[PDB]
């Protein structure tokens, strides 16, 4: 019936010395029911990444619409969005669905090209930006999430430091949520090399 | 949340908390609750955040298209009208609840806007669910024409009040003064409280986590 | 189940060096109506406890019938009912939150908060809450309804902690009671002017001061 | 309508080590968001060795553990003074609970002590008196911040030996009560930062052979 | 109600009113029960004082408590069929919980059950 | 529990009932019998509220076996079908009403007649030639209106009532899994293996 | 929550997962839902974990009370009929219960009652309850046969509360074996599904759509 | 809310208390419900504060843009404005207004727009949920043709009695007078007004 | 319906309208609401007229009896019955009644029993849907040791308030005055308190 | 409609979808296509709301249809699905949505491989080795998740589906009068008229 955890999930973003992580687990379901595990819930628009947690049809729409737009815009610009440009886009492209909005949790992750600086931000449904440098979490074991990360997060972790903490700030979190797990990804971003880690998880 | 204002003598003192909830959850402890709407002209927050994000971003910059029409710094009034118009028109749906307080050619004015299109005009208000504590601190000490720093201490000891005993209201201080002279934007003004310390360390060993495969792709 | 039809609000109270003082204003609300102002919502047991009662006034005119004849039973076959085997403020209220609890358990509770204010035989300040569900909690500050959100946040500056209790004198208590009650008549919609306020002193005993009124009120700004 | 129930707030853990227990709980007693109190105390020595926490509905909390204290009482009345185990504490809050099935105690209970052979017990209970012994078990507001840092730090999930890369895991070596009180203390640090209603006061009860032993430690107040 | 305590003990330690029962029963007509190897036989006297009387319908002195258990007396007639009728009752109870009939034994225990309260529970004899 | 059917012929009553058992989601039984025998030429065939069913035709069955012990004595199908009714007609408005529907097949063994009887969980009853509880009277009654005749033989019962069960099979939606179908006649009870 | 057993040559096996759900939120993984009767019964935990604990424990006392008076170890017909007459009573109060009482005896042999708390009471020989018995049942229906070994059939109510464990979101945990038999029940211990997921996966060659 | 206009000799006051509550919260304890639409064309609201608000600014302009075309208003149009507004509406609003004018021509003139969107030319009328408890007094104590201090002195403890009794009103007694002579504003403090 | 009772120098008065409404029907316009418990102790019933009558004739009898054993009973006595019903039957009754009488120790006392089976004992005491309108009235006009004379103006204008707003309330006025002298009845129709 | 079932094997995509059309009392029909041809080598299935379902896959054929003859090319299964995906989308927050299951079996001829894609009424898709809808999983899935290797044949991959219905005819309630089959592969859309 809540739209908000009828699929599942989960999204955690974090910052590091010269670096930001984001991750995600691969489920997907229909309530009790495991349907996929290989729904991916990170995408990148160039340098920027978005994690989209909740109805994964809005998912899916939403991650199609970013696409569409973001393309234009570097079309246009001439130039690739930056994390915190992408931040506002986000926050506009919920709120105009204000009264019919799209049941989703958005994390952007990034590094700003120009200024090197390491970002992350949240959104609610229908777009108030979380605005934190240490981490945003969303999904269905957000609580879990900000249980995990406010215990083993600190400040300036180098990016295998960071790999580390936030693979064991996902894999506990959905270990205690029903709807959350079936597999994990892990983005490690620096300013011009990505690696992409699946994580090694039980399986039920 | 708490955010209150004052007026004194030179201008307006505005105020607010720094916690954002999720539920029961605090989603950011330094969270600015203060927004700027014109150069002489700041709006502190409550309600439905994205509602008051967004409707003080629209008004503000509806605000500075009026003032680059004019060529005149714009009043509090018209701030004030404009979101409550639109507020009003919405019938309550947009949660923005707001104190409004700026410095015109007509001197110092405060607001406090409500989501249904309701404002008052007074020298001192509270919002939030903190505002019961805020307003405590402001009948108990609050006269009218302060001086600047006793304005900014009891603005500071309202939230205070709100942070402490409201469970939704916590974190740093954060001020905004507002005068013909200037405009002191102070975050954050007071820490109330501490981080809490972490007694040990958590952070596992690299190797810990179970890695399936990996895919490295340079930019 | 009932409703409450005939209500009394804030009653609140505070812990000092010597002992405690509790406060309740003089109204019995019947809605928005202000029916009711001589209603006495401090009812005084024996010389060194004072229950300040809230919320439905006809379940607190039978709750001071419980107290009075609590009293008549407990001087019966008890040479030491003035002294040794007089009620202790903690009899009273363990009593009152037993009700309560009871009351609640067979869905017909007594529809208040309730404080009980007093000073045990060693000298210790009693202060503890109980309300329609038999929830029971205590604090250096304890205050019911509107005074929970208001009164509380204004106490509790003067007495923050604990340690604060040693430190805080009659005067300064009382001083802070009063205030409390004049920012109440200012913002509480059921308050009145009027109001009794009650100091049980391990030294000086029980004073019970009646047709107290807020004064010092700030209106002159509102001609602007 | 008359709502007997109500939300007292509140956060409880419970820890079991080789030879000792620990229940924990903060100091906190709210309703909705007004602080009732920031020293109200929540976990108790019920006698014989055994600490309990009602955690939920104040009213109902207060009203079981007194009818558990007076239980122990009437054990020890009925039975020639015969200290009374864990397990048949445990067994005895159960039928406590079960009573009320159909008008149940709003509380989640956990109790700890040492067991017939000296090593640490803790029981948890549902409303209505399913029990279960368990070495780790937050309860209350804040329970879903706790556990899964808990099952991460106490009982080494997910973490395997550095090297081996998922093959070996990281053993479950025994923790000490020096050890178990630094996570104790550290959780509540964490879920009094990340919950609104987690705050003011820790207080924690010990118990090894030697008894029941208190410490108090302050949390943020905002 | 009527409470009032008909079997008590006498000085020497007998209850007077369950020793009368017995009298009761030695005056009532001969009874007899054999066990073969692989049957019983129950005989009952019929005292001929009584003739004229119709066979067909006079109550017999052998009743089945179920198919497979029967029980035959000696004393009062009318106090056996309370007897019979509460045993008839427990065999079909017994079946309906447990499942399975009765024992004999288990059928035994609970007629003398009832006879053994009878003897201390006020105002019965 | 869903169907059963009852026919009476010349010298027997036929009772057929579906061997399944639905616990909403899944089927957890396909070999249930519906029925309990009362007395040795008396059947009662059931269907209703879970447990409910089994509770009240074991409770008749007790009874009716006390009955027979006492009086050694076999009641007529008539007297068991209106002590059944009675029972249903007090239950419907007691606190907690069995929601229990039932067909009473005997054979009375003083008129040399069979004997069907259709109690409803109110305590409606009739007697009938043939008759169904629920929906399975919907999709079969045509077919019995249309066939039917008061001197069948019961090999005949059995053919009209494999027509009637075909029509189910083919009409609803729910799949019953067949049916355990019985004859009572002068000789008793028993159960056609091979249906 | 998935629990089974089921009836063969060798006796019962009863399986059962480990956890427990508040909504999505996982309370716990290390739930014991195999209530030990007493030596020789076993009953499964399902609906109400209170309603299941606490009634299936007194049943174990009527148990006890019945083989002091009648000199002779209780039936499973009877052990379960006292249950089933006990829920029945309470009947629209609102007990949540769905279990399998499970035993062996002399006269019956391997015997599973499927009792719950609308009042139902069924003799059979394979059942599955709970959010995961769907699952359950496709791996029991396609592989059950009586005469099955003791080690095949204990691997086979390992196997399908693995089934359910992976796809049902309320199931998982642990995975704990008993395995029935005339002289008593005997515990074939507690198995991690993370680990048990695994094994299974390699040793097998099943779930090839799960990557490892 | 308690509020009332009255017609006197010299033209007409409108009078009001300041309480404004959100439950039994005084969110507004120095409101001023006595709000200007014209020069001398005044009213009082009772209701919704966003609604009656939204109105008299409506009208304000209404009868600004009619001033600039047509000159003064009448008390009566500015009633008529009013009326349109919350008849049209009455699904949408919660309004209860007194409008109150003084003309040369006409001198003072009140007028009563409650919940329906009705008009009634009246010599005084209450309104607000503290009206009740006066209906009594007011008819009692009412006069045509009073002076200014007697029509002061009515207003002042009309409205003592309506804050007295009502919950909902309290504060300060505010008060406008409308006379040829110009626009007086008054204030009336608790501590006067409480021991009349 | 409005009721009153009100102490005075030589004891106190009652004073009731006579109407009885369903819905907007008048079921009985000249209704007696002024109720005799005892030879000087009545009551005004205002709620449910099957609650008060029922109340009403269960005081009589619990007075009567207390009259044989203990002698004549006091107000309080009277007030205190009345409330014991009207508590413990909160849930089930509908029921606000004045009880007014003359003791020659105590002299006139009036004690008000509104809905939640609270008592009051006060000076004077108004209750009924039309009582609301003359709060205002009452406090301003009511002084303590009037004569029997100003006690029945003031009842008789007070009621006329309440009778000309209140559509539930009208008919004849009612009145009782109990004196040590001791039971008198008055009436007044329409054509003389509508005049006032 | 009930069970629409799909399973990727080496070289095709299998579709087995039940035949029965109920409406609440009656059975109407049991030999009902729930499939529509979009193209040449692209198949969907489907099952929800009555009428919806039709009017769904009809609109979409035609879509599908129209797009071939404009640019005389067959769209890749991917391309079909996301279109349908965004159809679905749509849906959901229109006045009245299309309560419409699909799943689409097609083999794409560019990378000469199988493809099944899963999307439900709210426009959730999933690329799938094996998929299905409504409670038709809840039976199958175990089987599927046993037995089901990447590799296996035409052949393997029916007898697998064979089970499945085994198992749903055993213990699903409904009696959905068994399925038609149809098989996609390189050489298009044929069915397996004997199942
Ligand atoms: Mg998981
Ligand atoms: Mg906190
Ligand atoms: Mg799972
Ligand atoms: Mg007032």
């Amino acid at each position: 019936s809540d739209p908000s955890s009828i699929n599942g999930g989960i999204v955690v973003a974090m910052t590091g010395k010269d670096c930001v992580a984001i991750a995600c687990d691969l489920r997907l379901g229909s309530q009790s029911l495991g349907v996929s595990n290989k729904f991916e819930k990170i995408f990148h628009y160039g340098h920027v990444f978005l994690g989209i947690t909740g109805l994964a049809t809005d998912v899916t729409t939403l991650n199609e619409m970013f696409r569409y737009k973001t393309n234009l815009y570097k079309l246009k610009e001439e130039r690739a969005i930056e994390p915190e440009t992408f931040t506002q886009l986000v926050s506009s492209s919920l709120y105009e669905r204000r009264f019919g909005p799209y049941f989703v949790g958005p994390v952007v992750a990034g590094i700003n090209s120009k200024s090197g600086k390491p970002f992350i931000a949240g959104f609610d449904l229908i777009g108030c930006i979380d605005e934190a440098k240490d981490f945003i979490v969303s999904g269905t074991a957000s609580d879990q999430l900000f249980g995990m990360c406010e215990s083993l997060y600190e400040p300036n972790l180098e990016p295998e430091d960071l790999f580390e903490t936030i693979s064991q700030a996902l894999l506990n979190a959905a270990d205690r949520d029903a709807l959350s797990g079936w597999g994990a990804v892990v983005y490690i971003i620096k300013k011009d090399e990505v690696v992409k880690r699946y994580l090694k998880m039980r399986q039920d | 949340t708490t955010i209150a204002g004052v007026v004194y003598k030179d201008g307006i003192v505005l105020g607010a908390d720094t916690r954002a909830t999720e539920g029961m959850v605090v989603a950011d402890k330094n969270c600015s609750k203060i927004h700027f709407i014109s150069p002489n002209i700041y709006c502190c927050g409550a309600g439905t955040a994205a509602d008051t994000d967004m409707t003080t971003q629209l008004i503000s910059s509806n605000l500075e298209l009026h003032s680059l029409s004019t060529g005149r710094l714009p009043r509090v009034v018209t701030a004030n009208r404009m979101l409550k118009q639109m507020l009003f028109r919405y019938q309550g749906y947009i949660g923005a609840a707001l104190v409004l307080g700026g410095v015109d050619v007509t001197g110092p004015h405060l607001y406090s806007i409500y989501p249904h299109g309701s404002t008052d005009k007074l020298p001192y208000v509270t919002m939030g669910s903190g505002s019961l504590a805020a307003m405590a601190v402001f009948e108990d000490k609050f006269r009218p024409d302060m001086e600047e720093e006793e304005a900014k201490n009891l603005v500071s000891e309202a939230i205070a009040a709100g942070i402490f005993n409201d469970l939704g209201s916590g974190g740093n201080i954060d001020l905004c003064v507002i005068s013909k002279n200037k405009l002191d934007f102070l975050r954050p003004y007071t820490v109330p409280n501490k981080k809490g310390t972490r007694l040990g360390r958590y952070r596992c060993e690299k190797g810990t986590t179970a890695v399936l495969t990996e895919k490295i792709t340079p930019l | 189940t009932q409703q409450p039809i005939v209500t009394g609000t804030s009653v609140i109270s505070m812990k000092y060096d010597n002992g405690v003082i509790i406060a309740a204003d003089n109204l019995g609300s019947y809605g928005s109506l202000l029916r009711f102002n001589g209603v006495e919502r401090l009812i005084p047991v024996g010389d060194n406890t004072v229950v300040g009662i809230s919320g439905d006034i006809s379940d607190m005119q039978h709750i001071e019938r419980l107290l009075k004849d609590l009293v008549t039973e407990n001087a019966y076959d008890n040479p030491l009912a003035d002294a040794e085997e007089a009620l202790e403020p903690s009899y009273i209220f363990e009593y009152l939150a037993t009700v309560m609890y009871q009351r609640r358990s067979k869905m017909n509770p007594l529809w208040n908060a309730i404080i009980v204010a007093g000073v045990q035989s060693n000298g210790d300040q009693f202060l503890r809450y109980v309300n329609l569900l038999g929830v029971t909690y205590s604090s250096p500050t304890l205050a019911t309804g509107f005074g929970a959100h208001m009164a509380n946040p204004l106490l509790r500056k003067v007495v923050d902690r604990e340690s604060d209790i040693p430190k805080t004198t009659v005067q300064v208590a009382e001083e802070a009671i009063v205030n409390a009650m004049r920012v109440l008549y200012y913002r509480d919609a059921r308050s009145s002017r009027n109001f009794s306020l009650a100091i049980i002193d391990k030294n000086t005993g029980l004073t019970f001061k009646k047709n107290l009124q807020v004064e010092n009120m700030k209106w002159d700004f509102a001609k602007d | 309508q008359f709502n007997p129930y109500g939300d007292n707030g509140g956060t409880i853990l419970g820890i079991a080590g080789e030879d000792f227990a620990v229940l924990a709980g903060d100091t906190r007693n709210i309703t909705d968001y007004s602080i009732n109190s920031r020293y109200e105390p929540k976990v108790f020595d019920c006698g014989d060795n055994i600490v309990m926490s009602a955690n939920g509905f104040a009213a109902d909390g207060d009203a079981l553990v007194k009818r558990f204290k007076n239980s122990v009482k009437w054990y020890h009345f009925d039975h020639n003074d015969k200290k009374l185990s864990i397990n048949s504490a445990a067994r005895n809050i159960q039928h406590l609970l079960y009573g009320k099935r159909f008008f149940p105690y709003y509380v989640h209970t956990i109790i700890a002590g040492l067991d017939e052979d000296g090593k640490g017990a803790v029981y948890s209970f549902d409303p209505v008196g399913s029990y279960e012994r368990e070495q780790c078990r937050a309860g209350g507001a804040a329970a879903s911040l706790i556990m899964p840092f808990l099952d991460n730090q106490v009982n080494f999930k997910n973490q395997y030996e550095p090297g081996t890369n998922g093959k070996v895991k990281k053993p479950l070596k025994y923790l000490s009560v020096e050890e178990v009180i630094k996570l104790v203390r550290d959780s509540f640090t964490s879920a009094t930062e990340r919950h609104i209603q987690v705050g003011d006061g820790l207080e924690i009860l010990i118990v090894t052979k030697d008894g029941v032993r208190k410490e108090f430690y302050e949390l943020k107040r905002d | 109600g009527y409470d009032r305590a008909l079997s008590i003990f006498s000085p020497d330690g007998h209850i007077f009113q369950v020793e009368y029962a017995l009298e009761a029963v030695k005056r009532g007509t001969c009874a007899v029960g054999v066990k073969g190897k692989n049957c019983v036989v129950l005989g009952c006297e019929r005292r001929s004082t009584l003739k004229l009387q119709d066979t067909r319908i006079t109550p017999s002195k052998v009743s089945k408590i179920d198919s497979h258990v029967v029980l035959s007396f000696s004393g009062l007639n009318a106090d056996s069929r309370i007897l019979i009728e509460k045993a008839r009752v427990e065999a079909q109870s017994h079946r309906l919980t447990l499942e399975d009939p009765v024992t004999v034994e288990y059928l035994t225990r609970y007629v003398a059950g009832v006879q053994q309260r009878y003897t201390q529970s006020g105002g019965v004899r | 529990m869903d169907i059963i059917l009852g026919i009476r012929v010349q010298d027997s009553v036929i009772l057929a009932s579906s061997k399944a058992v639905t616990r909403g989601i899944s089927v957890l039984k396909d070999s249930d019998d519906k029925t309990r025998q009362l007395s040795p030429h008396t059947l009662m065939s059931f269907a209703g509220e879970a447990g409910d069913t089994v509770q009240f035709a074991e409770y008749i069955q007790a009874n009716i076996q006390l009955y027979s012990i006492r009086e050694d004595y076999e009641l007529s199908p008539q007297a068991v079908s209106s002590f059944v009714r009675q029972e249903l007609a007090k239950s419907i408005r007691s606190r907690r009403p069995y929601q229990v529907n039932v067909l009473i097949g005997g054979y009375d063994k003083k008129k040399n007649k069979p004997e069907l009887y259709q109690i409803d969980y109110l305590g409606t009853k009739v007697e009938l030639p043939y008759g169904a509880h629920g929906y399975s009277g919907f999709y079969t009654f045509s077919l019995l209106d249309h066939h039917y005749r008061p001197d069948m033989t019961t090999e005949e019962g059995l053919d009209l009532l494999k027509l009637c069960v075909q029509e189910l099979e083919k009409r609803m939606p729910m799949d019953f899994k067949g049916v355990i179908v019985k004859i009572v006649d002068k000789d008793g009870i028993r159960q056609v293996d091979d249906f | 929550t998935t629990t089974l057993a089921f009836r063969f040559q060798g006796g019962i096996i009863v399986a059962v997962d480990s956890r427990a759900t508040a909504g999505n939120w996982v309370a716990s993984q290390t739930v014991k839902k195999v209530i030990e009767i007493n030596p020789f019964l076993l009953g499964t935990m399902a609906g109400g974990a209170a309603d299941c604990q606490f009634w299936e424990t007194w049943l174990g006392s009527q148990c006890r009370l019945h083989e002091l008076r009648e000199k002779e170890r209780i039936s499973v017909a009877a052990a379960s009929k006292i249950l089933s007459n006990l829920v029945y009573q309470y009947k629209g109060a609102g007990l949540s219960m769905g279990t399998m009482i499970c035993g062996y005896t002399r006269k019956e042999g391997p015997t599973i009652y499927y009792v719950d708390s609308d009042g139902t009471r069924l003799k059979g020989d394979i059942f599955c309850v709970g959010s995961g018995q769907t699952f359950a049942y496709g791996v029991l229906d396609s592989n059950y046969k009586w005469d099955l070994s003791v080690e095949d059939a204990l691997y086979l109510g390992k196997r399908s509360i693995l089934a359910a464990a992976h796809r049902d979101a309320y199931s998982g945990g642990s995975v704990n074996l008993y395995h029935v038999t005339e002289d008593g029940w005997i515990y074939h211990g507690n198995h991690d599904v993370g680990e048990l997921f695994w094994k299974v996966k390699e040793e097998e060659g099943s779930f090839n759509n799960v990557i490892g | 809310t308690s509020i009332m206009a009255v017609t006197f000799k010299d033209g007409v006051i409108l009078g009001a208390d300041s309480r404004t509550t959100t439950g039994a919260y005084i969110a507004n304890r120095v409101t001023d419900k006595l709000t200007r639409v014209h020069d001398k064309i005044w009213c009082c609201r009772s209701g919704s504060a966003a609604d009656t608000q939204a109105i008299a600014d409506i009208v304000q302009y209404h009868l600004e843009l009619y001033t600039s075309q047509y000159g003064t208003p009448s008390t009566e149009t500015a009633a008529s404005v009013f009326k349109e507004l919350c008849y049209e509406n009455k699904d949408n609003l919660t309004a209860g207004i007194i409008v109150a004018g003084y003309d040369d021509k006409n001198k003072g003139e009140v007028y009563t727009i409650p919940l329906g969107g009705s008009v009634h030319k009246l010599p005084y009328a209450i309104a607000g949920s503290g009206s009740t408890f006066i209906y009594g007094y007011c008819d009692k104590n009412f006069r045509e043709n009073m002076s200014k201090e007697e029509t002061v002195d009515f207003i002042k403890h009309s409205l003592s009695q309506a804050i007295k009794w009502d919950g909902s009103s309290g504060g300060v007694i505010r008060m406008v007078v409308l006379t040829a002579a110009g626009v007086e504003r008054l204030i009336f403090y608790p501590d006067e007004y409480e021991q009349l």
